[PDB]
């Protein structure tokens, strides 16, 4: 089986650097080059260079000059891909993928790929949400149902989670997925539909639990004036 | 160099979608799966590598290259990237539907009072109940687009199996009150639904 195996995810502060590993089996690996591309979270693929594991001779993407390393060991048939001075943008899965099966000349595509080494840099350290009610309006309202909610801002590290009226309260419940803030913090929102004529009869309190940083927070959402 | 493909293609099981990659002999396409590494379905133009179903094809018109996915199966579901040499289209998540497309419900709040009070404002636009789950989102102040302080997430799936996501604009309280409104514009398959929100004392 033509395969490479790729070193486990890494977490680092930024300025740090990291060495993701490929160890290449089931085929001759000095015989093909080895390529690195990345991929941010939900974004596309971007190549940031090549290395001939003969020759050790090295092509890198203009983006990555400077800061990205690559060798290999041909005695463990093992490409390495060190990145320095880390950025929170850095943060990414990193393949190491080649052509090795192909009928082609040019050396891409990449038949053979990685795992993928998860890479996160973040300088965020543990904090507590500070929680906004979302107030209930006319212009939230529309099949004689109001829209309220809760706005979950600045925590980290993941996760929190965000219930109403200690749970008696679930039907239009949606509780949204983080945001990640160039802060390095999350944020998320959480919002209820409810029957407008309720609001002012009925309490509405979004019940934040944030176990990272030890806190909840239970926040009544009231309508404005 | 800057090979551009569409953000979403969908078609029905057992019917065939076309994806395409504009440039300006060697285009090449991968198919990732969630947590997976691409997998490579079809290169130079038309070549399929051992393995690939024959419903993968690829053709080439002038300067644009062609994937198709003939007899679409649920497993077909998936991102599909271009490539050309070094070189990435931006990707395109093909969905093989299995209920009927759906638009956004669009909610958008306005900084609360509280925060206000503690000299910040961050607009809140929830986005639910789309399929399938590919959005653009866009905000403007007053008529005049906005891109600083915008933070948008990636679409999730509810329980539904429908799609989420969330946007937020930052703006110092000052910003917020200097504009007439602001909007949030969600465009879901080529249309768009926006909402607007205007300061109130």
């Amino acid at each position: 089986q033509v395969q490479l195996v790729q070193s486990g995810a890494e977490v680092k502060k930024p300025g740090a650097s990291v060495k993701v590993s490929c160890k290449a089996s089931g085929y001759t690996f000095t015989g093909y080059y080895m390529h690195w591309v990345r991929q941010a979270p939900g974004q596309g693929l971007e190549w940031m260079g090549w290395i001939n594991p003969n020759s050790g001779g090295t092509n890198y993407a203009q983006k990555f000059q400077g800061r990205v390393t690559m060798t290999r060991d041909t005695s463990i048939s093992t490409a390495y891909m060190e990145l320095s001075r880390l950025r929170s943008d850095d943060t990414a899965v990193y393949y190491c993928a080649t052509q090795v099966k192909l009928d082609s000349s040019a050396g891409y595509p990449f038949d053979i790929w990685g795992q993928g080494t998860m890479v996160t840099v973040s300088s965020a350290s543990t904090k507590g949400p500070s929680v906004f009610p979302l107030a209930p309006s006319s212009k939230s309202t529309s099949g004689g149902t109001a829209a309220l909610g809760c706005l979950v801002k600045d925590y980290f590290p993941e996760p929190v989670t965000v219930s109403w009226n200690s749970g008696a309260l679930t039907s239009g419940v949606h509780t949204f997925p983080a945001v990640l803030q160039s802060s390095g913090l999350y944020s998320l929102s959480s919002v209820v539909t409810v029957p407008s004529s309720s609001l002012g009869t009925q309490t509405y309190i979004c019940n934040v639990n944030h176990k990272p940083s030890n806190t909840k927070v239970d926040k009544k959402v009231e309508p404005k004036s | 160099s800057a090979l551009t493909q569409p953000r979403s293609v969908s078609g029905s099981p057992g019917q065939s979608v076309t994806i395409s990659c504009t440039g300006t002999n060697y285009v090449s396409w991968y198919q990732q799966h969630p947590g997976k590494a691409p997998k490579l379905m079809i290169y130079d133009v038309s070549k399929r590598p051992s393995g690939v179903p024959d419903r993968f094809s690829g053709s080439k018109s002038g300067n644009t290259a062609s994937l198709t996915i003939s007899g679409l199966q649920a497993e077909d579901e998936a991102d599909y990237y271009c490539s050309a040499f070094e070189y990435f289209g931006g990707g395109t998540k093909l969905t093989v539907l299995s209920q009927p497309k759906a638009a956004p419900s669009v909610t958008l709040f306005p900084p609360s009072s509280e925060e206000l009070q503690a000299n910040k404002a961050t607009l809140v636009c929830l986005i639910s109940d789309f399929y399938p789950g590919a959005v653009t989102v866009a905000w403007k102040a007053d008529s005049s687009p906005v891109k600083a302080g915008v933070e948008t997430t990636t679409p999730s799936k509810q329980s539904n199996n429908k799609y989420a996501a969330s946007s937020y604009l930052s703006l110092t309280p000052e910003q917020w009150k200097s504009h007439k409104s602001y909007s949030c514009q969600v465009t879901h398959e080529g249309s768009t639904v926006e909402k607007t929100v205007a300061p109130t004392e």
